[PDB]
């Protein structure tokens, strides 16, 4: 069915080694579920009706004069999305444990606002957001965003949870903060983890049970 | 096919649905095209269904929904172009295609409804008479047209195999004729028609289907590639060899179809086509009918005259024409008349001077006729009468017997119709032949008076009242005789009186031309007007009037075959072309041609190629029509003014011709000025450059005799130039002075297209028009600027470079005639180029005295040694010897050469590329007579 | 053609100095030199647009160029060379006829009478 899919990925050294495994087990099947059957080179962008994928990659504060979030424009090709998922290079990090989840979520919110101004042929669609993270959030409010500046991760994930965006978390290391954020993004009113170590909670989307 | 998607994304950036257009335009089928592409991609993606399924885009969902609803509708008619959209979109479906397919086929096949009668007796055809329109067939795709073609071909194959007397549907054969036009369904079309469909129709021995297909090919086929035309001529000859053709309707059809294909063989297709059938000459010739062989010889005459095949030769041996003419000498001993033989090429005259077969005397023929006449009036046993007067191999005089019978008894007994029925169609034309000789001898010996009108009335009643002979058959057998002098005048007088004394042909001609139109592709009510005519003037073919006027009236109920297109007026037309050629060949009978073109001239509205006919006629009879300007004027004005109703204003003749030369002569013939010729050649350069208004109105070249607009422009230009009353030298000089003399209306920076059009035009004209280029070259060779004054002595390899015209430094006629000579000789046939060696060694060689003239002759002739070395190798050697001779004369009659090096390099290039060592003995005499420096550089020539 | 197009109002001495320079750089015979002057003048007259430019080109060929030739004669057997160049030019009938169609009269007659007046 029509879907506005937004992936939010932590592009840091953590999630570096574990990303290839996560893609085969969880991310790639999730794209197929939105796009029935695996994509191969015939899928064309430009159908404004239909499922539209997008990436948001974020970083920590060690990329000091560079920007924090790299966003990609929406595509209707699942194949271009797969090439974008290959094209991420995980180079960041340093002496820290946290990352800028608030930035990635705020730009995901701006993506969903631009999607909502885009699709008017349908009032509401399946608005799905995934967060592929390996790290607890920073305590910084969001700085490099307009209309969602000065907001912590809890406020932004409340605004994700209300208005009916289906929020999911795929993490290769089981963590408390990520679980708390997932519990908070509750939509108004099954073991999918193939590996025991992986923590995967999916509010929306169907992934083969393992 | 997948790269079409990014193209669609480039051409179609949209946010919303694209609205559905109006279906009542054909061009709206172009509006739906990308959705039909998307359907064709979906249906291919149905194989391995989920693997690479192709969703419809958001812009094309509205058109796809319209196509879904229109396929879902089952009340579908041909009033709109929705049916075409359905065929185009779903031509790649198994069962979704049949819902429009049957919907449009059932309108043209016409099953169930009724049986509608074709003329004659015992003819009944399927019900549908209205064909598909042209814009519908043009708005399908290629695959829809291939499926429609294959469906119709299978239907005709099945109805052939059903052996049914129910004839084919009129709408079906009209639509099939309209579909064989498309050369992009070629392997399914005419190729399958002649390679597959027609041999199987001959195999099943249908004769109902075969007559329809030969009628469709005679009357509804325009652009056929020539090898198909010669293959079909071969198949017609094998058909006429077999099939026991006592059917006058089938034998008449196949004979008139072969006559329509022979005389419409184009002037340049004859040699490359007939060199393929050279080893098997019998396949393409008649063995029994003489008239088709004579028509083939006349087509050979004008084909080898128009293209000038025989100049550069004077022996018919060693050529492909000798085998054809020899195989026509066996199977047909026939001697051509002198007035006719004087018009041929040279080698054909040398061939027909020998192989002259003698013929029977007039008195011996009269005695033989009287012998069989007394034997008819004496003998009385019926079966012996029928067996004796139709003994095969006996001298055929039976129509002369009938002539003498109804000359005085004015009736025929019962037995003569039985003898005619036992004769058959094949021997009957031999009886018409000897009847034609008997007619001209008896008409010559008859005293002209009331006995003469009695003879013309009984001949008219033999044609119409008794229906013994068809009119075109009789006139063809009269016009193709071999009579000399006043006997030929009596024969053509018979033809003129037979066409013009009764009303029986003028009525049919007038009624047919006032009520019909030649544009059959634009007509959908053809069969109605066809039945109107065939009701009002029925055409009887199995001796119906003779069967009625026999005193015990014998009732014949023989079946007629399907006739959708054929009648006497459209069977007379090729015979009328041959007859007009005969009237031009003979001198003192021109007034008969004037009154014939006055009466029967409007019939040329239905000639499928009038302008090619006029081009061939004025081009081949130019030596005869040189002094009769009024007759040539009358011919071209009759043939063109027959068509002034259908075709647009200014299609053929220039308006300044229409305003001046459409006047009678008061001993002031309109002598045209240079603005006239500049206008004509401007029309040709504007058609060939491509012009959006266009000097001619644009026609449908799928249905003309000219394939592109340029060939149309060239042929009507050459017809208009040959139709003038001014002689050939003045027209040729005026065409050259368009470019040679200084002229406004001829722009600089566009001069090469004007020289190109002058090359095409003056090459396509007869001999006395393009011979004047030799005089212009001689006029510039003997100029003060090449001989005495090198006052402008600028490097001549600049001076003869015409492209100098870039800066305004073109010299004069030197570089201008060099450029126009190259433009004319570049377009010339090899028979026209082969008059260059005579012109060198006979005219130019006694006047080349200085070095500039020698270089001019080198610059003039040197680029065409490639053409000579490829096609005709005597002339390359003669030109090489002429080059060395001119070098000798300039080395003798001058003190020194300044340009010995380019001359020497040219001669080495000519040796090492073109001549080689064919010039050995005759060159060294010239080389040894040269001055020492030239000998020192030319010493390597002798090895 | 450059001096005709850009500075008609330039002094003749600069043009004579430049032309003598060009004649000395590439060694140019005098008949071919004067022929190129006349050919350039006539070609520029033919290619001129209708209006003031045509008047300016007629003035350059008719008045300035004859004066330039007189200065060359003083600076340099010039009459034989200019007569040779005039015969060189009179071979070119299409150029002169194109010019005569633009001049609406025979312009070579006015040239020959003008060069006669200048000497």
């Amino acid at each position: 069915v029509v879907a506005d899919v937004v992936f939010v990925i932590e592009g840091t050294a953590n999630l570096g080694p574990y990303f290839e495994g996560l893609r085969k087990h969880y991310l790639l099947p999730a794209i197929e579920y939105f796009n029935g059957g695996p994509p191969a080179e015939t899928d064309f962008g430009g159908d404004y009706g239909g499922t539209q994928y997008s990436l948001v990659v974020f970083n920590t504060v060690d990329c000091a004069p560079e920007s924090y979030v790299q966003c990609h424009a929406p595509t209707s090709s699942a194949y271009e999305f797969v090439t974008w998922l290959d094209g991420i290079k995980f180079m960041g990090g340093g002496g820290e444990s946290c990352s800028l989840i608030a930035e990635g979520l705020s730009t995901a919110l701006q993506l969903f606002d631009d999607f909502k101004k885009m699709r008017e042929q349908i009032g509401q669609t399946h608005r799905v957001c995934l967060l592929i993270c390996n790290s607890p959030p920073y305590l910084l409010p969001a700085v490099e965003s307009t209309t969602y500046s000065g907001c912590t991760t809890e406020n932004l994930v409340q605004q994700i949870g209300e208005r009916g965006i289906h929020f999911s978390i795929v993490s290769p290391r089981k963590l408390p903060a990520l679980r708390l954020l997932f519990e908070k993004a509750a939509p108004p009113a099954t073991d999918v983890s193939q590996d025991p170590r992986h923590m995967v909670l999916v509010r929306g989307l169907v992934l083969p049970v393992g | 096919f997948l790269p079409v998607m990014k193209l669609f994304d480039l051409l179609y950036p949209e946010k919303e649905y694209i609205p559905v257009p109006d279906i009542n335009k054909p061009q709206s089928t172009h509006a739906f095209a990308m959705t039909c592409i998307w359907i064709h991609l979906n249906r291919k993606a149905q194989n391995d269904n989920s693997k690479l399924q192709i969703p419809i885009p958001h812009s094309l969902r509205l058109h796809h929904e319209f196509l879904q609803q229109s396929l879902r509708n089952k009340s579908l008619q041909m009033n709109d172009y929705k049916i075409a959209l359905l065929c185009n979109a779903y031509s790649t479906n198994s069962e979704c295609f049949t819902l429009p397919m049957g919907a449009l086929v059932e309108t043209i096949y016409g099953n169930g409804i009724m049986r509608i009668p074709l003329p004659g007796t015992n003819c009944m055809a399927s019900g549908s008479i209205t064909p598909l329109p042209m814009n519908l067939l043009d708005s399908l795709t290629v695959h829809a047209k291939m499926s429609l073609i294959h469906s119709i071909a299978t239907r005709v194959i099945k109805l052939a195999h059903a052996k049914s007397s129910v004839a084919l549907a009129p709408a079906l054969v009209e639509t099939y004729s309209r579909l064989l036009v498309y050369m992009e369904i070629e392997s399914l079309g005419i190729k399958g028609f002649i390679s597959q469909l027609l041999p199987t129709v001959f195999k099943s021995h249908a004769w109902g289907i075969l007559h329809t297909l030969l009628e469709m090919f005679s009357y509804r086929m325009h652009h056929i590639q020539p090898h198909y035309r010669v293959q079909l001529l071969s198949h017609l000859h094998t058909l006429a060899a077999v099939a026991q053709t006592n059917q006058n309707q089938l034998h008449l059809c196949v004979e008139s179809t072969a006559l329509r294909l022979i005389t419409a063989l184009g002037s340049s297709e004859v040699q490359p086509q007939f060199t393929r059938f050279l080893s098997d000459p019998k396949t393409v010739l008649s063995a029994e009918s003489e008239e088709l062989n004579r028509a083939l010889i006349l087509t050979l005459a004008r084909a080898t005259h128009v293209t000038d095949f025989f100049t550069g030769s004077d022996s018919i041996q060693g050529t492909w024409c000798k085998d054809i003419l020899q195989t026509i000498m066996s199977f047909t001993p026939h001697n051509w008349a002198s007035h006719t033989l004087s018009c041929f090429p040279g080698p054909l005259q040398a061939f027909f001077k020998q192989n002259n077969v003698p013929q029977e005397s007039r008195f011996n023929l009269k005695k033989n006729v009287e012998e069989e006449y007394r034997k008819w009036k004496s003998m009385s046993n019926e079966n012996d009468i029928i067996t004796h007067f139709s003994m095969q191999g006996s001298p055929p005089l039976f129509l002369c017997l009938l002539w003498k019978m109804l000359l005085e008894t004015d009736h025929i007994n019962q037995i003569g119709y039985r003898v005619l029925e036992r004769i058959g169609a094949r021997a009957l034309v031999a009886h018409v032949r000897t009847f034609a000789d008997f007619l001209v001898y008896e008409f010559s010996t008859s005293a002209g008076g009331q006995q003469l009108n009695k003879c013309i009335e009984i001949l008219n009643d033999m044609v119409w009242k008794y229906n013994i002979v068809t009119l075109d058959r009789l006139i063809l057998c009269l016009a193709m005789r071999s009579h000399e002098g006043n006997e030929a005048q009596v024969c053509y007088f018979i033809i003129q009186l037979l066409l013009l004394k009764p009303n029986d042909f003028r009525n049919r001609v007038s009624d047919f031309v006032k009520e019909n139109s030649p544009e059959h592709w634009l007509q959908n009510d053809w069969h109605t007007k066809h039945m109107n005519y065939h009701k009002k003037y029925p055409e009887k073919l199995y001796f119906e009037g003779l069967a009625e006027q026999v005193d015990p009236p014998v009732q014949i109920q023989s079946p007629y075959l399907p006739i959708y297109f054929g009648n006497v007026c459209l069977r007379f037309l090729p015979v009328f072309d041959i007859v007009i050629h005969r009237f031009l060949e003979l001198l003192p009978v021109s007034k008969s041609l004037e009154t014939l073109l006055d009466h029967l001239g409007g019939l040329y509205k239905f000639h499928d190629r009038p302008v090619t006919y006029l081009y061939n006629t004025l081009h081949y009879y130019e030596m005869h029509l040189r002094d009769r300007a009024f007759l040539k004027r009358k011919l071209v004005h009759a043939i063109i003014g027959s068509l002034k109703d259908n075709r647009p204003q200014g299609w053929c003749l220039s308006d300044t011709y229409l305003k001046c030369a459409m006047n009678a002569r008061e001993e002031n013939p309109w002598v045209p000025d240079d603005t006239y010729y500049c206008r004509l050649i401007g029309r040709l350069v504007d058609t060939m450059a491509g012009k959006s208004p266009g000097p001619f109105p644009n026609c449908d070249w799928r249905f003309n005799e000219f394939p592109n607009p340029a060939a149309h422009a060239l042929h009507v230009t050459c017809v208009e130039l040959m139709a003038l009353a001014v002689s050939g030298k003045e027209v040729g000089n005026a065409l050259l002075n368009v470019v040679l003399k200084s002229q406004p209306l001829v722009p600089r920076e566009n001069i090469t297209a004007w020289m190109n059009a002058i090359g095409l035009i003056i090459t396509a004209l007869p001999e006395p028009y393009w011979i004047v280029l030799h005089d212009r070259i001689v006029s510039v060779i003997s100029s003060p600027s090449l001989t005495s004054e090198t006052e402008w002595v600028g490097y001549p390899f600049r001076l003869f470079d015409f492209t100098a015209c870039h800066q305004s430094y073109s010299e004069m006629s030197c570089s201008y005639t060099l450029a126009l000579a190259h433009a004319v000789w570049h377009h010339s046939s090899i028979g026209q180029l082969s008059l260059i060696p005579k012109f060198l060694t006979e005219v130019l060689l006694p006047i080349v005295k200085t070095e500039f003239q020698l270089l001019y002759v080198y610059h003039l002739v040197g680029p065409f040694l490639q053409r000579f070395q490829q096609e005709r190798t005597r002339c390359m050697i003669e030109i090489g010897v002429a080059f060395y001779d001119m070098l000798l004369n300039v080395d003798q009659c001058s003190t020194h050469l300044n340009y010995m090096d380019p001359i020497c390099d040219f001669l080495y290039h000519m040796k090492y590329m073109f001549t080689g060592d064919s010039v050995k003995e005759q060159v060294e005499k010239i080389i040894c007579n040269l001055k020492p420096a030239l000998k020192l550089r030319l010493r390597f020539i002798t090895h | 053609l450059l001096e005709g197009t850009m500075n008609l109002t330039g002094e003749t001495q600069s043009l004579v100095e430049q032309l003598t320079m060009v004649k000395r750089m590439q060694h140019i015979p005098t008949p071919l030199f004067v022929l190129e002057i006349w050919k350039a003048c006539f070609v520029g007259l033919i290619e001129s647009p209708e209006g003031t430019e045509e008047l300016k080109w007629t003035a350059f060929t008719f008045l300035k160029i004859p004066q330039v030739l007189v200065k060359l004669k003083k600076y340099s057997d010039f009459t034989e060379d200019v007569n040779c160049a005039f015969e060189f030019l009179l071979k070119l009938t299409p150029l002169l006829d194109k010019a005569d169609q633009r001049c609406n009269c025979d312009c070579t007659n006015f040239l020959l009478q003008e060069c006669g007046k200048q000497g």
